[PDB]
């Protein structure tokens, strides 16, 4: 287990993916040319998980950039770290998906899919020991959503034994670019339930609420939302890219986090919450960092963790702090909040501490929870879907692509079963 | 000549192996390059090359290369020949099924070929010492696979284990109870004697006795190595008790399945402490009957003894020992089973305990390791079995094992065997 | 026996995923061909 192959699909996927690469390059001391200029051996110890070493001192992201639209790709190349990417790894179409899952999954996407697989095969065959794949995409669009899930299925076919991981961004009416987002999301959730091993549920509803309510940003931009996404992505991948004992690879993370195959949707959390401009800040102790685990205000999925129960939790502390203090504080939270952890999975909270804090902060905490409360996110999508589907509104955009009504009914039913499954384990007891 | 082959499986096994071999070298005066400027018994554990270099009779195995890569870059890189440090590419991902079946099946033949090459250098091979964790996929899965194959290739050859019983303070997987029960069931019929080391007991000794706020594997292993050295000192030096591997079994194992002795070590003293009075034989003997010095957390006062071995090391006189045992009997019940005599088998090995320079342990003139077969050890199995039951009732995480080709029936079989083992400890203590 | 057992048990479930995944390729080709046949026939209509 070594290399992770990263895929970026659609507008959102490429925007969030590009930010992930500039954040992690900065943490690993890599400049936009690919040269390491850091001053810590920890930065290079597990550099091979995300970077290929090219001739000389240069490091190249093992990243494939995908879109059915060319514009986003140009914006990435023009960017700060745009030059770091492998030129041959940009795979783009000319005919977009027009925020239509059917175009991304069946028409335009199907036409481009083989060109993408050719690039993923090149990266995969170069690997000493491929862990698997990491996909960043939105569920509300057409490319990220439809083509992204098509790619997952095509990759799963060729690499059935590798770990399939995603960072899936959930649509919200609060920051919506299309009226059909509930359809695109439901059709994609159906695909993810079946085809991924782990999915980080990144909710735009929660990101907007954090920016507006907590960061006091009257009109949040994608730039503001993406600052929270990149902080979360950096946090959840800490264990994979730095030397550590816990969840050091994609499979060990999945084995510790996924008790039942379909229940692989994670609720990420982050503390402290910061705004792009906020380079202040003077705060955050160990008890303070720990308290934000149950804090709904710090969740990247718009669910209250106190409305459910944690099946499994992974908590990552970053910065210079006492491991003794972390262990005490973490035990206190489990003992005080006993009722929000399932009794039939003993020692289900695993903690890791990394000496390297993320940029701008001296101390941070990242939470990865497998909570039954994630059903609130799926319920929200199902109700938005049904409001439209009941009247067959905008259905012509999908049937016009060759889709049948049954696929819509099936996707919805599968998502409602997922909700019902979370509820089942929420109500389960250690009567054993 | 009576050679012993040491096998170190997975991260725990390899890391404990590093601590053991470092200590053996200090005890026998072997430098990290295998050179020694020199009783002769050390030859049971170290072979000799044409260049006068001393090489451990050991195999280090891991399914991932990281841990062993540290041995082959480290201080003792010249001590071992490259062929005895075996690594795969893909680990068992804390999954017994991956370690035993999927991944293990690829490297098994290579590991046995290396073991065979070491055995070919032996004139009187006694058997094997197997070091592994219960919790990891390699430590659990690969060990049981290897143990089965060793029984086939080395017909009625002694196999002893040093098993790392899992602790939540240092646990890396939620599935450790599953891996622990699966490995215990499969290995039970293949092991002659197994010494469990509870990571919590070791963690607590480091915290309490060595004043280490947050003990690391380095701290834990140094302490573990001292107990392993106490058990193996009479094989590596011209000892009187536990002189051969068959003698461990004879002295401590009354029934094939009840082969899990409890180790208790004393004294464990901090190095960064003010000069203090050396402990007497009475003081160190008293410390053996204190649950705080145990290697496994359990209550012997709630159990019954079936065998007790006291292994003294250093400046110790028989008169001092007998006086100490006599006073203990006057104050303590020390209850034995009906069919066993109330007694001790005592051994004195003249070499005082050696400690790693710059280590956490203080140098002492005399130390003692008590190996007792008590029914109280069943408490450790019960704790593990209960955690297994909690998850298994919901089939939580079971899909990971089934996906690797394991059958759900193997989980039921393993758990029923553990229930029979708990029942055996109960039946043995009856009268 | 109790190992090639795992080996063979491994394969049924991979072959199975490949079926569950050849079935997912089926649909796509059907729904893309159906996405032409219909447009092919709207003009078959339109001309006459
Ligand atoms: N005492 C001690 N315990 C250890 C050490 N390393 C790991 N462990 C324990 O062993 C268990 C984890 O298993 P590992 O040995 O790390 O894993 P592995 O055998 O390499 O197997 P895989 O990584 O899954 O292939 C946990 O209970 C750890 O606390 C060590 O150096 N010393
Ligand atoms: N967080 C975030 N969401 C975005 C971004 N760009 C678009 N979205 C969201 O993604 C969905 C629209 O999909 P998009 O990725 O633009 O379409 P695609 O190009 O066809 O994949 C909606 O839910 C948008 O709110 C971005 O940069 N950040
Ligand atoms: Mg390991």
């Amino acid at each position: 287990m070594r290399e992770i192959v990263h895929i970026q699909a659609g507008q959102c996927g490429n925007q969030i993916g590009a930010k992930f690469w500039e954040v992690i390059s900065d943490e690993h001391g890599i400049d936009p040319t690919g040269s390491y200029h850091g001053d810590s051996d920890l930065q290079l110890e597990r550099i091979n998980v995300y970077y290929n070493e090219a001739t000389g001192n240069k490091y190249v992201p093992r990243a494939i950039l995908v879109d059915l639209e060319p514009g986003t790709m140009d914006s990435v190349r023009s960017g700060p770290f745009g030059q770091i990417f492998r030129p041959d790894n940009f795979v783009f179409g000319q005919s977009g998906a027009g925020n239509n899952w059917a175009k991304g999954h069946y028409t335009e996407g199907a036409e481009l899919v083989d060109s993408v697989l050719d690039v993923v095969r090149k990266e995969s065959e170069s690997c000493d020991c491929l862990q698997g794949f990491q996909l960043t995409h939105s569920l509300g669009g057409g490319t990220g959503s439809g083509m992204g899930t098509l790619l997952i299925s095509k990759i799963r076919e060729e690499y059935p034994d590798r770990i399939m991981n995603t960072f899936s961004v959930m649509p919200s009416p609060k920051v919506s670019d299309t009226v059909v987002e509930p359809y695109n999301a439901t059709l994609s959730v159906h695909q993810l339930v079946e085809n991924t091993d782990e999915t980080y549920s990144i909710d735009n509803e929660a990101l907007y609420d954090i920016c507006f309510r907590t960061l006091k940003l009257t009109t949040p931009t994608y730039g503001d939302l993406n600052h929270l996404v990149s902080a979360t992505m950096s946090g959840v991948t800490t264990c994979l890219r730095f030397p550590g004992q816990l969840n050091a690879d994609l499979r060990k993370l999945a084995v510790n986090m996924v008790p039942f195959p379909r229940l692989h949707f994670f609720m990420p959390g982050f503390a402290p919450l910061t705004s792009r401009g906020s380079q202040q800040y003077r705060a955050l102790t160990v008890p303070e960092l720990t308290q934000q685990m149950f804090d709904s205000k710090n969740m990247m999925a718009a669910c209250d963790p106190r409305h459910g129960r944690y099946l499994t939790v992974a908590a990552i502390f970053r910065g210079r702090m006492s491991m003794k203090e972390v262990d005490e504080q973490m035990l206190n939270v489990q003992n005080k909040n006993s009722s929000y952890f399932v009794e039939w999975i003993p020692n289900n909270v695993k903690t890791a501490v990394c000496d390297i804090p993320p940029r701008g902060l001296k101390m941070s905490a990242t939470f990865i929870g497998n909570s039954t409360a994630i059903q609130e996110l799926f319920k929200r999508i199902s109700e938005q879907f049904t409001a439209m589907f009941r009247r067959k509104a905008f259905l012509h955009w999908y049937t016009g692509e060759g889709m049948d009504e049954m696929e819509f009914t099936e996707a919805e039913s599968n998502m409602n079963d997922l909700v019902s499954e979370y509820q089942q384990y929420q109500d389960a007891t250690a009567d054993e | 000549m009576r050679e012993c082959i040491s096998i170190h499986v997975g991260q725990a096994g390899v890391q404990i192996g590093n601590a053991c071999w470092e200590l053996y070298c200090l005890e026998h005066g072997i430098q990290p390059d295998g050179q020694m400027p020199s009783d002769d018994s050390f030859n049971t554990f170290f072979s000799e090359t044409g260049a006068g270099k001393h090489v451990p009779r050991a195999v280090f195995v891991d399914l991932e290369p990281t841990v062993i890569d540290e041995v082959r870059t480290g201080t003792y890189r010249q001590l071992f020949h490259p062929e005895q440090l075996i690594t795969g590419k893909e680990d068992a991902a804390n999954n017994y099924a991956r370690g035993h079946y999927t991944i293990g099946k690829e490297i098994i033949d290579l590991v046995l070929d290396r073991i065979r090459k070491l055995a070919d250098q032996c004139t009187g091979l006694q058997g094997f010492l197997v070091f592994h964790s219960f919790g990891g996929g390699t430590g659990s899965g690969f060990t049981s696979l290897l143990m089965e194959r060793l029984s086939v290739d080395y017909g009625k050859k002694s196999k002893l284990e040093f098993s790392i019983y899992p602790a939540p303070q240092v646990s890396t997987a939620v599935v450790e109870p599953y891996n622990s029960i699966l490995t215990t069931h499969t290995t039970l019929e293949h092991s002659d004697c197994a010494f469990m080391v509870d990571n919590e007991a070791i963690y607590d000794i480091c915290r309490r006795n060595l004043d280490i706020e947050r003990p690391t594997y380095t701290n834990l292993n140094r302490l573990i190595s001292q107990i392993v050295s106490s058990i193996t000192a009479s094989l590596r030096f011209d000892g009187a008790l536990n002189v051969d591997l068959t003698e461990f079994q004879t002295n401590l194992v009354p029934y094939p399945r009840i082969h899990f002795p409890l180790a208790t070590y004393a004294p464990v003293i901090s190095a960064e402490k003010a000069y203090h009075e050396q402990l007497s034989v009475a003081e160190i003997t008293n410390a053996c009957f204190e649950p705080a010095n145990q290697m496994v957390k359990c209550d012997p006062r709630h159990g019954k003894y079936m065998a007790c071995c006291l292994l003294y090391r250093g400046d110790v006189v028989p008169k001092d020992v007998n006086a100490a045992i006599a006073t203990i009997k006057t104050k303590r019940s020390i209850q034995f089973v009906d069919w066993c005599p109330t007694g001790f088998k005592v051994g004195i090995n003249y070499q005082p305990p050696t400690v790693v320079p710059g280590g956490d342990l203080a140098k002492v003139q005399r130390a003692v390791c008590m190996l007792s077969n008590t029914t109280a050890i069943a408490e450790a199995w019960a704790r593990l079995d209960h955690k297994f039951d909690l998850m298994y009732a919901k089939r939580a995480f079971v899909h990971w094992y089934v996906g690797e080709g394991m059958e759900e029936g193997e989980f039921s079989e393993a758990r029923e065997d553990m229930a029979a083992l708990e029942k055996d400890y109960e039946e043995v203590g009856v009268d | 026996k109790k190992l090639e057992a795992a080996e063979e048990r491994r394969k049924y479930q991979e072959a199975e995923l490949l079926k569950h995944l050849a079935e997912k390729r089926e649909h796509e080709r059907e729904v893309i061909q159906r996405a032409i046949e219909e447009n092919n026939n709207w003009i078959k209509m339109a001309k006459e």
